[PDB]
């Protein structure tokens, strides 16, 4: 929807494209603050014994990816969505860079 | 209690009875390994069973599930088994699924625990009748109302009589470990009233007591006259034996290493001057030059140091300390000289055993590992005799590059400011660095935790917090949690020293375990320390925080 908006108010004005550059400054913060809650969450109910049903890792055919966060592969997927632009690819790499320090990773890990 | 301080002969004979056979093995001992204890006591029950040619076998083992793997392997033929250095605070039966109607005949076996932690599960001794311990005098005295409760607890208004034998077990339990006696010392008291003491004896008694100066100072004051008084009781010949008191400092390879290292690597004066920055470097070379010992004389080894500044080392410390504040590095020790090898102290000698366990030589390499750390055991152990001295330089040699090793990630730490200071305990991890696959051993970071507390504690804050330290293996991906209780100053008198330091990091960790399904392996014989998983460390963390310490 925000890529949308944004698109519309571009072509309302008139490798660079300004048709979608800046679209991640509308959701920026609250995107922020819910990686925060959900962190903080996944924090206290992972170890839960009536709350790890919702946290079992499904398993389906061609699967080979051993991993233990969720929270870190639902970040990493909602990233590279973003980073398939390629014109606004600043922007994104800060977006992950501040995504990632919620985190204590760093920017060139192998996990992220 | 089971076995009082006069009834020690009475057991002693007993073990004879059911064990002095022709051609059959009918006694195994089981020791605590990586305890320095635990080693003496084992090697003087060994020269006591060789003295009366009592056949026998040793089997170090590491682990709980060691212990009870190793009691199924047994066969029946076994009537005598010794447990030296555990065992006191858990209930064996309920462990070992000891069945009495199956072990009655009564006495078909005989199973002697040996363990010197204070707090021990009281349905060991009132309830069983199989497992038998040797008491310091403690059951006798301190237990006088717990007793009461167990035996009343083993027309509707009568329920007031068990809530008060309920609450007063409650009372009793939820107390911290400690060590309040020796094992070595016990020993040493069965030999003393037997008849069979000499010097060999009494050199091993020292170890074992003076083993204990890094964490039980009170223990050691307590116990150091009876020491004393027993060696007062008991030309330079190729064959003299010499044992005496002799001042000595708390300097590390004072006698092996040059003055200005044994100043610059003693854990007492790192913590009073602080030497990981700057200025300590200069207040030490302000000490050094006030004492009037050249720089340059002061780096030479201790058989080539000058004769004359040798003998005057006494006089011009007990001149120039004062004003630095360390005059309490001066106290009394033990020397043994034999012949024309050279002199040895009691110290020196245990710091080089404690380095030459440590060093020498997922479920598969924590075997691997046990395993080396159990042939270590036997190194050490086969370092004790005479004979050999080649097995104790090396020892010497190993503890100054692991004292180098300790001081070079402590410096490190403290630049970094690790430590991060909480609202109930400090906390510090060592997520990353170097040289950090030699803190798997748990005596190593016990060491490491030691001068970490020991400076800590030396310092102008009044809070005292309990300490938790952490690293990392990462061939196994799992984290080694160790607690550490806070210490007082050395220079403390004895009106605040109504009880030691308790440490609850025990009955937290089993609290969390078995409320949380954590991904822990609690099987190490300290039961203050634990192996969890790097994804499990935090949330636990957090539970840890959470809970009522």
């Amino acid at each position: 929807d925000s890529m949308l908006k944004t698109k519309q108010s571009y072509l309302k004005l008139n490798s660079v494209e300004n048709s979608l550059n800046g679209f991640s400054h509308l959701f920026s913060k609250p995107l922020m603050k819910r990686v925060k809650k959900l962190f903080k969450n996944q924090q206290e109910f992972i170890l839960d014994p009536q709350y790890e049903a919702d946290y079992v890792i499904p398993v389906l055919p061609g699967s080979h990816l051993n991993v233990k966060n969720p929270l870190l592969e639902l970040v990493k997927s909602l990233c590279h969505v973003m980073l398939l632009s390629k014109s606004t690819i600043l922007e994104i790499r800060t977006l992950r860079k501040e995504l990632l320090k919620i985190f204590e990773l760093r920017e060139f890990a192998k996990v992220a | 209690m089971y076995y009082g301080i006069s009834q020690f002969s009475e057991a002693y004979n007993k073990i004879l009875r059911n064990s002095s056979s022709h051609s059959s093995c009918q006694l195994v001992i089981f020791v605590s390994c990586l305890n320095i204890d635990a080693l003496c006591a084992t090697k003087m029950l060994s020269l006591l069973f060789k003295k009366q040619l009592v056949q026998s076998q040793i089997v170090p083992i590491f682990g709980y599930s060691e212990l009870r793997r190793h009691y199924s392997q047994l066969d029946d033929n076994i009537n005598s088994l010794l447990l030296v250095g555990f065992g006191g605070v858990i209930d064996l039966e309920a462990f070992l699924e000891i069945d009495p109607q199956e072990y009655v005949i009564s006495f078909r076996r005989d199973i002697y625990v040996l363990d010197a932690h204070r707090p021990w599960n009281l349905d060991n001794i009132f309830g069983s009748q199989i497992i038998q311990c040797f008491d310091d005098g403690t059951v006798d005295d301190t237990l006088g109302e717990q007793k009461e409760a167990y035996y009343k607890l083993l027309r509707k208004q009568r329920k007031k009589q068990i809530h008060e034998y309920e609450g007063v077990l409650e009372e009793y339990y939820s107390q911290g470990t400690t060590v309040v006696n020796s094992i070595s010392a016990q020993i040493y008291s069965l030999l003393s009233a037997i008849g069979e003491t000499n010097l060999s004896n009494l050199w091993l008694n020292i170890l074992g007591t003076t083993s204990l100066d890094i964490a039980y100072a009170q223990v050691y004051n307590r116990l150091y006259p009876l020491l004393q008084d027993e060696v007062k009781r008991l030309v330079k010949t190729p064959d003299t034996l010499t044992l005496n008191i002799q001042p000595d400092y708390y300097l590390f390879l004072l006698r092996h290493s040059s003055l200005y290292d044994s100043f610059y690597y003693s854990n007492y004066v790192n913590a009073k001057l602080s030497l990981w920055n700057e200025n300590g470097k200069k207040r030490l070379h302000k000490m050094f030059a006030r004492m009037g010992i050249p720089l340059s004389t002061a780096q030479e080894t201790w058989l080539y140091m000058d004769h004359s500044i040798k003998r005057e080392l006494g006089i011009i410390f007990d001149k120039n300390l004062d004003r630095y504040g360390l005059q309490d590095i001066i106290r009394d020790g033990f020397v043994r000289t034999l012949g024309y090898r050279g002199s040895i102290s009691a110290s020196e000698f245990v710091e080089a055993l404690t380095a030459l366990l440590e060093v020498g030589n997922s479920a598969q390499k924590l075997t691997n590992l046990r395993k080396r750390w159990v042939s270590n055991f036997w190194l050490s152990w086969d370092a004790l005799d005479d004979r050999k001295v080649e097995l104790l330089n090396r020892g010497i040699q190993l503890a100054q590059d692991l004292q180098r090793a300790i001081f070079n990630t402590g410096v490190a730490i403290l630049e970094k400011k690790l430590i991060k200071h909480l609202r109930i305990y400090r906390l510090c991890v060592l997520q990353d660095g170097p040289d950090l696959d030699l803190y798997r051993n748990p005596l190593t970071l016990l060491r490491l935790g030691n001068w970490l507390i020991e400076c800590c504690a030396e310092s102008e804050d009044k809070q005292l917090l309990p300490m938790v330290l952490a690293s990392i293996d990462e061939n196994t991906d799992t984290y080694l949690v160790a607690g550490l209780t806070p210490r007082y100053p050395r220079g403390l008198d004895t009106i605040h020293t109504k009880k030691p330091i308790l440490n609850n990091f025990s009955m937290a960790f089993q609290q969390i375990t078995a409320e949380t399904d954590a991904k822990v392996r609690i099987d190490n014989f300290e039961s203050s320390i634990i192996e969890i998983r790097r994804e499990d460390l935090s949330p636990f963390l957090e539970k840890l925080t959470l809970s009522g310490l």
